[PDB]
């Protein structure tokens, strides 16, 4: 039983690190979605200058 | 020269390294969380009675 | 068993006045003056329910005094107690001891006459000063002359504060000092030196705070007085009274100069990581990390140590730390004191102060030792006098005000008697 | 705790230096206000590299703007991030030099230098303990190189064990300035062959051969290419600034890349550059960012690298990296062209990682190669060195303030004993 | 409480070493000790 | 039965970043510092629950420190205990063994030092360090030579990090790893070899991880640093203290180099699926495909064996595997002795991490073993080391640093000595 509750907590730890994971790439992939949508004004600007 | 700006003062560089490390009176606190009794009902240390 | 301290220079009274916080709140006592035996050494019941204490502030410039006149303890110090001149002597010792103390000392000492007739069964004195200054060197000496012939017999606690030899705020401290110990050689019995670089490095080092000012200092300072007089205070498995320090620890007559420490100065966050024991706190006092004077212990040899302990503290480790100690080679004993130490242990622990950076600890050693690094500081204050006496410099104040050439060469041919007595006995 | 002190000359190291503060003042988070507005807190631990603490929240950089004439400094205050420097910093003098380098060396070097000194002393020790100094420039004008170049010789003979880089654009017949270059060029390199530890060469014509090719730009300003070498430079020492898996300063990225104190001048590339229509085309792969970094098209001098050896070569990367993919990149691109190296030294490459990658990638990269084809570049300049001295073309403008005939005598024989060690190297 | 009355606690009334306030006015010794209350002065002091 | 643990150089506290987090979950100490006597030999258990691990981390920069200062274990490890410097040694022998070990090295030997007075029963020690770079190298060489002076007679466990053959990320690791091997000669009692690119091996074949990072590597450090240590945590059938390599292990006072080995890595869904027995990790552990050191021993001659059980093994069968491989004619031993093998049981299985790539397995072996192919691999570095030598590269960098040539020299031929013996001792 012992050994029953250590691989419960094995389990519990394996979806805590998932969550943890996936919250800490979906900031990066927003940090770049907004650098990269600043960009695009600097690129829609410029445009704007010429014409 | 008033109370308000002196301490908005204050809050606003707390965010410096050095006003958290060079508390004048102070000294460094490293915001390390104790155990809720350490500091004020029992004292530090190895504790054998004596008396 | 009752002890009166008197207090002289502006160093010694905010050292007292950070002791005076620390005993009231050892004793339960709010600053107002009532309580909500053993306090009878310090402060005497009188007035109505007041525990007014057995001490006199005395100095020249009334702006420390006054200050402390309306603080927090307006209410706590008989008035007439505190002693206050109208003008400095400005670290001048000749205008301290000549000009101004021939008519301050009188009223100071029959005011100490009529403090020790109040007294019953006096114990002795302890005077704070530093030797730099001018009011605390000069009319400092002079206060000691004439309770000396006053009393002789009784013994004279003396906590004084040397000049550090690289970290310095004055010029003219070398001839204050040297003009100072002239006199704390032949009056005082025991003669405690604290600097104030030491304290800075502990205070940096193990309690690291590191913008230190001087409360800091004599918040620690008064710890330490506090640690080796509650013994007096409070009753202890293993009590020693102020006539031991008198017995066990000067082996010569002229040879009193004490090294202090204290253990474990400690912060919150390092308490709650170290283990508070006996036997590392023993260690803890005898490194030149935790010492009150900047000196180095290892070019010199030990006469005699005392060590107080203060809290939770059994008599089976004590002993069995201090054999370690003696076991040890790195530090050594002179040939003469096999038996080179003495242990004593009280019961109550040592307080906190809220607002001080010291934890609340079941434990707390106090050393209180007699070596030959002391010998090594009174050279050091030797050469840096000589070098400004060569060119007679700043000589023509002392001249002025009433002093010569006659004192100035015979105590520094005083001080190098000393060292001659320091090396001979180190042998 | 480890201290960085930029010191900008001319008006091409004041616009450098202009874009540089603005990129890492983004990477910090640090507002054109001076205050910090950042995410992580990461970035508050290592700022004292690059700032000091003034009031409520201002971080003012460590920097030290000079120059000889004002124009630059109106630029410097017109853009944004101009109002966070402290205008103490702005040493700064008033006639000009002007593409004269004995101007810039000894007429006016002579009473600028006692106050650029006096403000780089007072900013030296407001810190504790200095790693170098970090001076941009460039070797053809005036102000920029000469006086520049008396400064870095001030500061070695009072702070000898401090590091020293030196970001240096050199100049190229292809894109050609002003016609004094060679002059200049090459008594500054003769100067910073015993003063700088070492120096970064640059060049504007490689950077617009990479603003045509790879980046695909239509019109490369100056403010394109001052933004590629400022995210080079803080590539270079993104490693103080961020914690990583391995830690590599300047002090280790010099001692790994100098074998003799006379071979200091390397070339450097960026990766990865993409045009923005193929820059969603692509993957995010070690392969591909070393296919990038080694491409010969990518470097930042007129230097082809494969037209001679490499002596060392670093690659210090950014981003959650694999380091046994950057190991394995690092021996397969040295045992699959083993030619461009050398022999006697093994495993010619240094690595490093940091886990923060500059803010719009996902890992990137930056390339700092020791190579012996700097010696093409430096004969490519004696060449028109001696072609101006054979008949002492232009020769008086410098010969009438001061500099006599042997001076240019040993730059001479400097640079054609260095070209010719660098020859012997390879 | 305030510091122009005297601050004496409850217990130690009237004693030799302390007071400045009248324990008792107007009670006469021969009155208390023939109501055979013990004299307060005569109380010890340590 | 206490055994502290010390941390020099970047690789060295990552691998106690990973050593730590695996002993707290094996006590079942979460990272707080707290327990929701087998942790007794690595935690000391100070005041009222809360212990504080026997190491020190030791750094010249303070940004890999500061880090573990600031993650997750803040509250366990000691503040003190963790120590920083100001700068870098920057891969650089000399000046992290002259120039910034003479400020450091003071403030370590006298910080382990009242680590061990709180210790009663110590074992040794045991040190973590890669020679390649200049921090662990040089002060680490300082520091070990102080602490020979210091206790001498105890063992010292050197878990060193050799740069690979083939990948490597530094160009002056040949000068560092000849200078430091220098003094790792005479001062480790025991030194055991693990190299980077073998560890990328095992990770890539059995683990199938195609993407390693730092972190697995030093996970299954870890687990080979628990498992040798088990020992003297936990009791089994069969235990082994940490002196027993001093003795069967070490036939020479200069050849001690041991391979190491582990078994068995294997995944999480390798496992479910294999029949686990003793016979095969027994094989497993002698095969070089499994070994820690990227060498062939089948070129070399073992000349003792050390084998580690943990979990459930019967001495019954681990007799008969060594049986099997004693009798295999494959791998051959030396005839300088018939006796090859000491064997280890312990009861408690290897535990397994959170985020671990390894699974929850029955019984596992360390095997720690000694051969000749060391000495190739040390003739392998010396070749490159002359390589680099002859044309007196980088030479520059130390001499200025105040170091001459007469240490290069003396090293040189000392690894030339060393091979001799090797060489010789292999006949
Ligand atoms: N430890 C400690 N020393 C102090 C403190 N204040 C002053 N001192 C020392 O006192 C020495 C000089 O004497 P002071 O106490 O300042 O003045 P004085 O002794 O009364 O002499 P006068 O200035 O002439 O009145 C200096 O060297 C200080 O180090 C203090 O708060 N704590
Ligand atoms: N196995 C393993 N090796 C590491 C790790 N981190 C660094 N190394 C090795 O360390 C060697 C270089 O030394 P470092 O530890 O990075 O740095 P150092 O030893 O402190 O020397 P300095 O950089 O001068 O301070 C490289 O060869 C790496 O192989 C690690 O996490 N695991
Ligand atoms: N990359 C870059 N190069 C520049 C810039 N301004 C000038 N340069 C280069 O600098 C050289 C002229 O240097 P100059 O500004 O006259 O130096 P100064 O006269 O000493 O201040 C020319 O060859 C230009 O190519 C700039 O904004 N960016
Ligand atoms: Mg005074
Ligand atoms: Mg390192």
């Amino acid at each position: 039983e012992i050994a029953d509750r250590m691989y419960e907590k094995v389990k519990r730890e394996m979806e805590a690190e998932m969550a943890r994971r996936e919250e800490e790439e979906e900031l990066i992939n927003m940090l770049r979605q907004e650098e990269l949508e600043a960009k695009r004004r600097q690129e829609d600007e410029d445009r704007k200058r010429k014409a | 020269d008033s109370e308000l700006a002196r301490w908005k003062l204050e809050q606003a560089e707390g965010v410096y390294a050095s006003a958290q490390r060079e508390p004048l009176g102070a000294g460094y606190v490293r915001g390390h969380r104790l155990p809720e009794g350490l500091g004020s009902e029992r004292p530090f240390g190895v504790t054998y009675d004596a008396r | 068993r009752e002890v009166i301290s008197i207090h002289i220079g502006q160093a010694g009274i905010q050292v007292g006045n950070a002791c005076w916080e620390l005993y009231c709140l050892e004793h339960g006592i709010q600053p107002d003056g009532q309580m909500p035996d053993a306090f009878n050494t310090f402060f005497s019941e009188t007035g109505a329910g007041k525990h007014v204490p057995r001490c006199i502030f005395l100095d020249l410039e009334p702006t420390v005094v006054d200050e402390v006149r309306t603080g927090t303890y307006r209410q706590l110090f008989h008035p007439e107690q505190l002693i206050s001149g109208k003008e400095d002597a400005a670290n001048n010792f000749a205008r301290g001891h000549y000009t101004i103390g021939k008519e301050i000392v009188d009223l100071a000492l029959d005011r100490i006459r009529k403090l020790a007739d109040n007294c019953t069964g006096l114990q002795g004195f302890l005077v704070f000063n530093a030797v730099g200054g001018g009011t605390g060197s000069g009319l400092g000496s002079l206060l000691l002359e004439r309770l000396s012939v006053d009393y002789g017999k009784k013994s004279k606690l003396g906590f004084t504060v040397y000049p550090s030899p690289q970290v310095s705020t004055a010029v003219v401290e070398p001839y204050n000092s040297v003009l100072s110990t002239h006199s704390l050689l032949e009056h005082t019995d025991v003669a405690v030196m604290l600097d104030n670089e030491a304290i800075y490095d502990i205070c940096r080092r193990s309690l690291d705070i590191e913008r230190p000012t001087y409360t800091n200092l004599n918040r620690l300072i008064a710890q330490v007085i506090s640690s080796l007089t509650a013994s007096l205070r409070f009753d202890g498995a293993l009590n020693v009274d102020i006539t031991e320090f008198q017995t066990n620890l000067v082996p010569y007559p002229r040879i009193h100069f004490m090294l202090s420490s204290y253990a474990p100065i400690i912060s919150a966050e390092k308490a709650y990581h170290e283990q508070l024991s006996v036997a590392e706190i023993t260690n803890a006092a005898f490194e030149p990390a935790s010492m009150m004077v900047k000196c180095d212990p290892r070019h010199g040899k030990y006469m005699a140590c005392c060590l107080m302990y203060r809290g939770d503290v059994v008599p089976k480790d004590v002993n069995a730390s201090v054999a370690t100690i003696k076991t040890k080679r790195t530090i050594q004993f002179v040939d003469w004191c096999p038996t080179g130490f003495k242990c004593g242990i009280n019961y109550q622990p040592p307080t906190v102060v809220p607002g001080g950076d010291l934890a609340k600890v079941q434990r707390a050693v106090c050393m209180i030792s007699n070596s030959t690094a002391i010998g090594e500081i009174f050279s050091r204050l030797d050469h840096k006098f000589d070098l400004m006496y060569a060119k007679r410099a700043f000589v023509h104040w002392y001249v002025g005000e009433g002093m010569e050439e006659g004192e100035f060469s015979e105590a520094r041919e005083d001080l190098a008697a000393l060292e001659k007595d320091f090396e001979e006995v180190g042998a | 705790m480890r201290e960085i002190v930029h010191i900008q000359g001319g008006q091409c190291g004041n616009q450098i230096g202009a874009k540089f503060w603005e990129v890492v003042s983004d990477e910090h988070g640090i507002d054109p206000t001076g205050t910090y507005h950042g995410d992580s807190d990461l970035q508050l631990e290592r700022i004292n590299v690059y700032f000091n603490e003034a009031t409520g929240g201002r971080y003012v950089p460590r920097a030290i703007l000079m120059d000889l004439e004002p124009g630059t400094m109106d630029s410097v205050r017109s853009g944004p991030y101009g109002q966070i420097f402290r205008p103490d910093n702005f040493v700064f003098g008033q006639t000009g030099a002007g593409n004269n380098w004995a101007k810039g060396h000894y007429t006016e070097g002579a009473e600028l230098i006692d106050s650029v000194l006096d403000v780089v002393r007072k900013e030296a020790e407001s810190c504790d303990c200095l790693q170098g100094f970090q001076v941009c420039h460039s070797l053809g004008g005036g102000t920029g190189s000469g006086m520049g170049t008396l400064l870095i010789s001030k500061i070695r003979e009072e702070y000898p064990d401090r590091m020293m880089l030196t970001f240096s654009v050199v100049p190229s017949p292809k894109v050609s300035d002003t016609v004094v270059e060679p002059y200049n060029a090459t008594l500054s390199v003769h100067q910073l062959v015993e003063n700088a530890d070492e120096c970064m060469v640059l060049d504007n014509e490689a950077l617009y051969d990479i603003c045509f090719r790879t980046l695909k730009l239509t019109t490369p300003t100056f403010g394109d290419l001052n933004h590629l070498i400022s995210a080079v430079m803080s590539g270079i020492t993104c490693c103080l600034r961020f914690p990583g898996q391995l830690n590599a300063d300047l002090r280790k990225l010099a001692v790994n890349l100098i074998p003799f104190p006379r071979l200091h001048f390397f070339m450097v590339g960026f990766t990865p550059l993409t045009s923005r229509g193929s820059q969603q085309y692509r993957a995010l792969t070690v392969p591909e960012l070393t296919q990038q970094m080694w491409d010969a098209k990518n470097m930042m001098c007129a230097a082809d690298p494969r037209h001679g050896r490499y002596l060392t070569a670093s690659a210090l990367f950014r981003g959650r990296m694999s380091t046994k993919e950057v190991d394995e990149q690092m021996l397969n691109v040295q045992n699959k062209n083993s030619s461009y190296f050398v022999e006697w030294i093994p495993n010619n490459v240094k690595s490093s990682v940091c886990d923060i990658p500059p803010k719009g990638l996902k890992m990137s990269a930056t390339f700092i190669g020791n190579s012996t084809a700097i010696q093409e570049m430096f004969k490519r300049v004696s060449e028109q060195f001696t072609a101006m001295f054979r008949r002492k073309a232009f020769l008086h403008w410098y010969t009438g303030e001061g500099m006599d005939e042997m001076e240019f005598t040993e730059a001479e024989s400097n640079m054609n004993d260095l070209v010719s060690e660098y020859q012997q190297y390879q | 409480p305030t510091p122009w009355m005297d601050h004496t606690a409850p217990t130690a009334r009237g004693r030799f070493w302390v007071g400045t306030a009248p324990h008792v006015a107007h009670d006469t010794i021969t009155h208390s000790t023939l109501r055979s209350e013990p004299l307060e002065f005569q109380q010890r002091c340590p």
